RNA sequence: ACCAGC
């Protein structure tokens, strides 16, 4: 939550940087922010990119806030969606491609939501 | 005189339980504690303190503590309990008027404060400043429950009663007494010839300055109109939200096909980024490669992008010329969405169960004694000249509250003063031009003939231009109002300066009064001060931040106090007339912005009585401080707050 | 799952309960303690036999989950080992209620707790029929819920007749009435409660208005 | 940095 303004260091302004209760700062001028298979696929291992969907139309920020990321493993294109818990950990995954190869990895519970 | 505190279960909106209370006395010096089963004895002690002719000290008492007592005395043991306003005093009211400048003195002390209390008038901040704080309650409670299995991520540590709450209540009243002994140790507001710990309610108010009474009365009035609320329409704003949410979803499909996507450098890593109209960086890059030269560089490496550079822009492709208007409309709709419903402090997330909005109104938040508004801000919604302006002010109406005995809507009266600061300026400099300047202001409208003599297209541009020129402009910022160059801005200053040669004389008198020397630096300014504060209209030390803005802090600080006394007197006449304030009565205050007031009443005859007595109250304001001018207001009657703007 | 968790190997410590209102003396007397394993502080309850042999653990976490240490017996009662006689017992639904009654009575009346809850209460009350024969009065103390009414109705069928009496509470159970300060109204429900009437049979005189209502229909 | 108010 917003508290007040501090003088920035990158842009060097007086009232451009803002301080928050979480401990992070954000400047409005310089725009600088501070602070089966049974295997859950790693993000950086399978070349995880937050690409925006073009043929139907979905922005990049929605895919970042929802966890619907594109894998480029083995020269093909997969669309992995992530199902989580109340604690904030990855519980299960769903893999979808052009042939709709339903490869649900991980512990897919019977009450899984998104 | 006693000093007491309270502990409740929740906030003032839904409070249902008393926990503990500590009363300290200045005649017996006793930490008289109380119990959850001793609330009646607490009320008996408070009524014994009222009936003997004393004063009761609270901290944030007008906004929180007194209506919590009034509610818990009725909804727990069914007995009426009303405290007179001339016996209850507050320490948060006195913290804002004596120490009206904390952000300019908090540095050099931040070694004490953790950082979250930067310029806070809360009692824990003063406990950190007075170095009397034996730990916190919330952090120790969280550490205790993290030491135990059951964690408490909610943050409402007032459900159950124990003895630690009693101990921190004793600590809280010790911090309150430590604040009161320092805030009464001032010599400018309290005369050092009588002790203020043993006087009655007719001596403490009548043997001090006028500024200490008007601020407490304004705090009482503003807490009452905060408790009253503001009627709001839910369906009419959801219709507007569902109207202008399918507009920005059309302005993105139509626009990204025009301004195509591109690769941005992340063996060289690239990414396929699309056009984001909300960012001011992508539009700058797309206007570089469209054949446009900005010819305006505010930043050292980037041009400026606002509403006034997107109108006078021309490109070769005629599709982009129509697309820039859609970009401006998209930014306007994005701001409308961010203000209306999707904001964190939006309108739909502060609606109570009775269809009303309760907004925090800080009586002294600005450095010039101007009241501020927050959570939510009801004084910054767009006006009728802005697009989607009438459709928003139609929802913030007073006709949406049906009466509980007849089932009828009510009538809103809005009363605005016309030419406030410009008439106060005529009051100040009347000793230089012998007072023949306030006669033309009383002779018809001032802004209309100023518009005629200054050939401005609209009255709003002329009203902007006169207060731009008056409060120390430059050579281009008032040429920017008319859109011309600096030559017209020079000739208009030379025109309006030679008309009345008393502004510069008053400015020279103020500079001879306040400052004595000013050393010049090529990149800064070193000023040796002589008198930092200015005596106001009630002896209040108004703080000065910058020496070339002294006319600003001399004008608008003297203009808010007459409105603050007028809003007191306009109900002090109605109560003595024989009316009733409240939702179950005859009238109710709803909104008080810097200039106009908005009252809601049952019948039109009550609105006629209010619009008649407002002129008499304004005349008593103009007569009480012996003004050389003649004050005047103007009122409007209507169903909602679109006609009565 | 693995074994009975010792307090030495799991960093056991007896503390109080601020959020619920229980001092450290009652948890010291009972044996409800706190383990520091895997970072997160785990709450754990101890079960004992008639002689005093530790037989079962109940492990609960910070986020309301259940963990059994192994074979959970049917005759497992929380508080059975401490008392071996008496004329008036109080049977609680959960485990914090028994500690709350121990707090408000200064460890005087023999008060025990269940080991299954309201789901399998009938089996553990049928398997504990021989223990209730050495007593004189039984006061059932369950929740003020529909499942609590179902438990106090159906679990009072395998009990000996003439010794079962049911008390009522204005809260959910006794612990919030301890938190809301209703410590005087619960002692009258301990001393003077209502007998095992509302099973479904009616009296010949209580229908006098209702037969009138059907007479006015 | 931008938007709105007075
Ligand atoms: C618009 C504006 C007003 N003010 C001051 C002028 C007034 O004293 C007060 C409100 O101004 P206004 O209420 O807009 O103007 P007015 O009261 O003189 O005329 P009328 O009621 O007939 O429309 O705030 C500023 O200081 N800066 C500003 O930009
Ligand atoms: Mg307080
Ligand atoms: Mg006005
Ligand atoms: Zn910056």
């Amino acid at each position: 939550v917003f508290l007040y303004h501090i003088p920035c260091d990158n842009c060097g302004s007086s009232d451009g940087n803002s301080l928050f209760s979480d401990g992070h700062t954000f400047c409005y001028v310089c725009e600088k922010w501070t602070a089966m298979t049974y295997n859950v696929w790693n993000f950086g291992e399978s070349n995880g990119r937050y690409s925006a969907l073009t043929a139907r139309g979905i922005s990049k920020e929605t895919c970042q806030k929802a966890g619907y990321w594109i894998a480029k493993v083995d020269g093909v294109m997969y669309q992995v969606a992530d199902y989580r818990d109340q604690n904030g950990n990855i519980v299960s995954q769903k893999v979808r491609d052009k042939d709709k190869n339903f490869k649900t990895t991980g512990s897919h519970k019977s009450d899984a939501l998104f | 005189m006693i000093v007491s505190d309270i502990e409740a279960n929740a906030l003032l909106e839904s409070v249902t339980k008393f926990h503990c209370g500590v009363i300290y006395d200045y005649s017996t010096a006793e930490y008289v504690s109380y119990r959850p089963s001793d609330f009646g004895a607490y009320l008996d002690a408070l009524e014994a303190e009222v009936a003997r002719g004393g004063l009761i000290v609270f901290h944030n008492g007008h906004k929180y503590d007194v209506p919590a007592l009034t509610k818990l005395a009725k909804l727990q043991l069914n007995r009426e309990f009303h405290l007179p306003r001339e016996n209850c005093i507050d320490t948060l009211v006195l913290s804002r008027l004596i120490h009206s400048n904390l952000k300019d003195t908090d540095m050099g002390l931040l070694r004490k404060l953790p950082g979250k209390r930067f310029g806070s008038h809360a009692l824990e901040a003063w406990g950190y400043r007075l170095g009397e704080m034996k730990g916190e309650y919330k952090d120790d409670f969280k550490r205790m429950l993290e030491e135990q299995g059951e964690e408490y991520v909610d943050g409402m540590e007032w459900w159950n009663f124990n003895e630690e709450m009693m101990d921190y209540n004793v600590q809280d009243v010790v911090v309150t007494k430590a604040l009161l002994e320092k805030l009464l140790s001032d010599k400018h507001y309290f005369p050092p010839e009588i002790d203020f710990t043993d006087v009655g309610y007719t001596t403490f108010w009548s043997e001090s300055l006028e500024a200490v009474d008007i601020e407490h009365r304004a705090a009482w009035l503003l807490a009452k109109q905060e408790r009253n609320g503001f009627p709001f329409d839910t369906k009419a704003i959801e219709e507007l939200y569902v109207e202008l949410a399918a507009r920005r979803s059309e302005l993105l499909r139509k626009l990204t096909e025009t301004f195509g996507s591109w690769y941005q450098p992340k063996y060289t890593p690239v990414e396929h980024v699309v056009f984001n109209p909300s960012s001011r960086d992508h539009i700058q890059k797309k206007l570089q490669e469209a054949g446009w030269v900005p010819t305006k560089y505010t930043d050292k490496g980037a041009p400026v992008v606002d509403d006034e550079v997107l109108e006078g822009v021309r490109v070769d492709d005629p599709e982009k010329q129509a697309a820039i208007d859609l970009i401006k409309e998209y930014l306007m709709i994005q701001k409308r969405i961010g203000q209306s419903a999707e904001g964190d402090k939006a309108w739909l997330r502060y609606v109570a169960e009775d269809g009303k909005i309760h907004g925090s109104v800080n009586p002294n938040g600005a450095v010039t004694g101007r009241a501020t508004h927050a959570f939510p801000n009801l004084a910054q919604i767009p006006g009728v000249r802005s697009p989607y302006g009438e459709q928003c002010r139609a929802a913030f109406g007073a006709e949406h509250h049906l009466d509980g005995i007849t089932g009828k809507p009510w009538v809103q009266a809005g009363i605005d003063a016309s030419g406030l600061e410009l008439r106060c300026l005529a009051h100040f400099m009347a000793r230089f031009d012998n007072g023949e300047y306030a006669h033309e202001i009383l002779n018809g409208d001032i802004h209309t003939k100023n518009q005629i003599a200054a050939e401005l297209p609209t009255r709003d541009n002329a009203k902007t231009f006169i207060y731009g020129f008056l409060y120390g402009a430059g050579d281009e910022k008032i040429g920017q109002i008319v859109g011309a160059g600096k030559e017209r801005g020079k000739e208009l200053k030379k025109k309006f300066l030679e008309n009345t040669p008393a502004i510069a004389a008053l400015r020279e008198s103020i500079q001879q009064t306040l400052v004595e020397s000013s050393q010049w630096v090529a990149g800064e300014q070193q000023v040796k001060w002589k008198r930092r504060w200015i005596k106001g209209l009630d002896g209040r030390k108004v703080h000065v931040r910058s020496p070339h803005a002294a006319l600003n802090t001399l004008l608008q600080s003297a203009g808010a106090l007459i409105c603050k006394l007028w809003i007191i007197k306009t109900e002090e006449m109605l109560v003595e007339k024989g009316l009733k304030h409240g939702w179950d009565g005859d009238f109710a205050y709803m909104a008080w912005v810097h200039d106009e007031i908005q009252v809601g009443c049952r019948t039109e005859e009550i609105a006629q009585v209010v619009i008649e007595t407002a002129q008499e109250a304004m005349r008593w304001v103009g007569d009480h401080w012996n003004f050389r001018c003649l004050l005047d207001t103007e009122g409007k009657m209507g169903p909602n707050w679109a006609i009565c703007h | 799952t693995y074994n009975v968790w010792n307090f030495g190997e799991s960093n056991g410590r007896y503390s109080a309960l601020t959020a619920r209102g229980i001092s450290k003396e009652t948890c010291q007397k009972a044996g409800y303690w706190i383990a520091k394993v895997d970072g997160v502080m785990y709450q754990v309850a101890d079960y004992r036999d008639q002689n005093g042999n530790i037989v079962s653990q109940k492990v609960r976490d910070k986020d309301k989950n259940f963990k059994t240490t192994g074979s959970h017996k049917s005759d497992a009662l929380f508080g059975k080992h401490l008392w071996n006689g008496g004329k008036k017992i109080v049977v609680t639904e959960g485990e914090i209620d028994m500690l709350t009654v121990m707090e408000l009575q200064d460890c005087k009346y023999p008060v025990v707790s269940l080991g299954h809850g309201a789901s399998a209460a009938k089996k553990t009350c049928a398997a504990n029929y021989e223990y209730f024969d050495q007593f004189e009065q039984i006061i059932l103390m369950f929740d003020m819920d529909e499942a609590g009414r179902k438990a106090v109705e159906e679990a009072a069928q395998v009990l000996p007749a003439g010794k079962v009496r049911v008390a009522v509470l204005p809260c959910k159970d006794a612990n919030e009435c301890h938190l809301n300060g209703h410590d005087r109204e619960i002692m009258e429900q301990v001393w003077n409660a209502g007998p095992w009437i509302p099973d479904g049979v009616v009296s010949a005189l209580s229908l006098r208005e209702r037969i009138r209502e059907h007479l006015s229909s």
